[PDB]
């Protein structure tokens, strides 16, 4: 019992840290996706208004 | 920065079509005169050589 008890509590605790470790990994990738493509707009912006004053 | 450069760029461009404009503000004035100014004879004397 108390080698199946170790062995179960060892799997639930590498899957729980899996989790938490994908999870993690989606959000940071979700933050650096959205912020990329506010950075593109930013600047699309910035050129454009650039144009418009220079013209 | 680039925007600055490509600003700059802009300003030479305008620079150079002030003068690319000038075209017609000096070549139909030279016409003009050549045919007024100049009238006939104007060919002064080509003696040096």
């Amino acid at each position: 019992e108390q080698l199946a008890n170790a062995r179960r509590d060892y799997e639930a605790e590498i899957a729980r840290a899996r989790q938490e470790a994908a999870k993690i990994v989606a959000q940071a990738q979700e933050r650096a996706k959205q912020q990329e493509a506010e950075i593109i707009a930013q600047a699309r912006r910035e050129a454009e208004r650039l144009k418009e004053e220079a013209r | 920065a680039q925007a600055e450069q490509e600003r700059i760029r802009m300003l030479s461009e305008a620079k150079s079509q002030i003068a690319d404009l000038v075209t017609l503000t000096a070549s139909r004035v030279l016409g003009a005169e050549l045919q007024a100014r100049g009238h006939d004879a104007l060919i002064a004397e080509s003696l040096a050589a």
